[PDB]
């Protein structure tokens, strides 16, 4: 399962 | 054993028209078992494992739900990024992301990892502790220091350690038959002449997983690097991987040399005798 | 704007046999950018039902693909992959050599 919530760079 | 779970993105600018190109490929050690492609017409994340499609309808929507946010993060990154990098709004780059973690043989969490890359280079990465950053230049400092501010290291440990674990150990259960199993290789040896006087003995693994092997030549019991050609591990198209190693030896000399086969499905290291 | 050219590995899933059923396969690894042009090709001609996987990459970040077909190895066919790379000046043909 996939992380929930990337942050932007 | 140790086991991990990789979840692997590439995003490509097309400045021309349109969003990036964004495929997302998932992995529990050398198998995929999902996929996303923004080009695909489903524009849902795919099953690529029979073992997968255990899972029920509301596993893929949750699933598409998180990697199409992901496409966006990557796509607004390639905007920044471009102006960190002072680039031509012309021409195409990539952003490149893989994260995951292993758990040991206790199946207990053993390592988490998150690594980005523009343009082919290391970007910024989270540290083994998983508590800080390492930056690669000083456009990564930007970066660092917001995803610092933000307490990024900590939500992403969180998942690592907990999450992550948890569903790779779901996956491993569910998928035994296939990704616990240890397939060892399949050899043997061919002999080639190519004159009157030398021939080519090359020695093949076939057929095994995982991709982790060593192949090499012994003469007389030294190990031989001198005129030998070693392949680079490759897929066979059915989940399983092939090598192969060869030396050129003089003809009615092939006894003295062995052919050494060493992998995890092999209790004891195989030796090849012949040609 | 780091470019490496693309490894290329052409070889059967099984060990060929004449007359006998199998996959040929085109390995194209170690290269970036990732767009890339990848043709089977049967005496030259381009083979039509081909498939390949999922774009992924290797710790250092170079990409790779595999692409694939059902195929019939014969004693005077001639088999090959076809690259082409912005890294090449023209499409690179490697045939395929059954002991290989």
């Amino acid at each position: 399962v996939l992380h929930d919530d990337l942050l932007e760079a | 054993g140790s086991h991990s779970m990789r979840y692997f993105f590439t995003s490509v600018s097309r400045p021309g028209r349109g969003e990036p190109r964004f495929i997302a490929v998932g992995y529990v050690d050398d198998t995929q078992f999902v996929r996303f492609d923004s080009d695909a017409a489903s524009q849902r994340m795919e099953p690529r494992a029979p073992w997968i499609e255990q899972e029920g309808p509301e596993y893929w929507d949750g699933e598409t739900r998180k990697v199409k946010a992901h496409s966006q993060t990557h796509r607004v990154d390639l905007g920044t990024l471009r102006g960190y990098y002072n680039q031509s709004e012309a021409g195409s780059h990539t952003v490149q992301r893989m994260y995951g973690c292993d758990v040991g043989s206790d199946w207990r969490f053993l390592r988490g990892y998150h690594q980005y890359a523009y343009d082919g280079k290391d970007y910024i990465a989270l540290k083994e502790d998983l508590r800080s950053w390492t930056a690669a230049d000083m456009a990564a400092q930007t970066t660092k220091h917001k995803w610092e501010a933000a307490h990024v290291a900590e939500q992403l440990r969180a998942y690592l350690e907990g999450t992550c674990v948890e569903w790779l150990r779901r996956y491993l259960e569910n998928g035994k038959e296939t990704l616990q199993r240890t397939d060892a290789p399949k050899t043997h040896m061919t002999h080639h002449a190519v004159s009157d006087h030398e021939a080519t003995l090359r020695c093949w693994a076939l057929s095994f997983y995982p991709a982790e092997i060593t192949l090499t030549w012994q003469r007389d019991g030294e190990d031989q690097t001198q005129d030998t050609e070693l392949v680079e591990t490759r897929p066979a198209g059915d989940g399983t991987f092939q090598k192969w190693v060869a030396v050129v030896v003089p003809s009615g000399q092939e006894q003295r040399y062995t052919c050494h086969v060493q992998h995890e499905g092999l209790p004891k290291p195989l030796t090849l005798r012949w040609e | 704007m780091i470019q490496r050219t693309p490894k290329i590995q052409v070889y059967s899933r099984h060990p060929a046999e004449n007359g006998k059923s199998n996959f040929l396969n085109c390995y194209v690894s170690g290269f970036h950018p990732s767009d890339i042009e990848v043709d089977l090709l049967k005496n030259g001609e381009r083979i039509e039902k081909v498939e390949h996987s999922d774009l992924s990459f290797s710790k250092d970040w170079s990409f790779y693909l595999l692409y694939y077909t059902e195929f019939t190895p014969t004693e005077k066919d001639e088999y090959a992959c076809r690259v082409n790379h912005v890294t090449l000046s023209q499409p690179k043909i490697v045939k395929w050599d059954r002991d290989m």
